[PDB]
């Protein structure tokens, strides 16, 4: 799930990446914003009988 | 005119990105001991 971020990029940087080497941050390459990468949202689904 | 040449060193280093994604203070590992052990302890 996209969202506008906050984290000051320099020119030459484009990705950042978690502690996991994932992206959770990205510019976009037309319009030079940074944008938030969230994982959409999950979890276990217990059937109580 | 002044110019130094400090010849760069393949060497670990443990760069503490602040809050703001810029290296704030570092420690070099392999500089003494008490270096070693924070890079180690990585803190
Ligand atoms: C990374 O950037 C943020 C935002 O600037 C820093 O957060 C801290 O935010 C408060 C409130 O903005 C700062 O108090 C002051 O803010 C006014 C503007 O609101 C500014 O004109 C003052 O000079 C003063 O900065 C607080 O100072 C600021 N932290 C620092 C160290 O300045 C955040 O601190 C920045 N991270 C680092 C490691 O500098």
């Amino acid at each position: 799930v996209l969202t506008e971020s906050n984290k000051k990029f320099l020119p030459f940087q484009q990705f950042g990446r978690d502690i996991a080497d994932t992206t959770d941050a990205v510019r976009d390459p037309q319009t030079l914003e940074i944008l938030d990468i969230t994982p959409c949202s999950f979890g276990g689904v217990s059937v109580i009988t | 005119a002044a110019y130094y040449v400090g010849y760069l060193q393949p060497r670990t280093f443990l760069l503490k990105y602040n809050e703001n994604g810029t290296i704030t203070d570092a420690v070099d590992c392999a500089l003494d001991p008490l270096s070693e052990t924070k890079c180690t302890l990585k803190s």
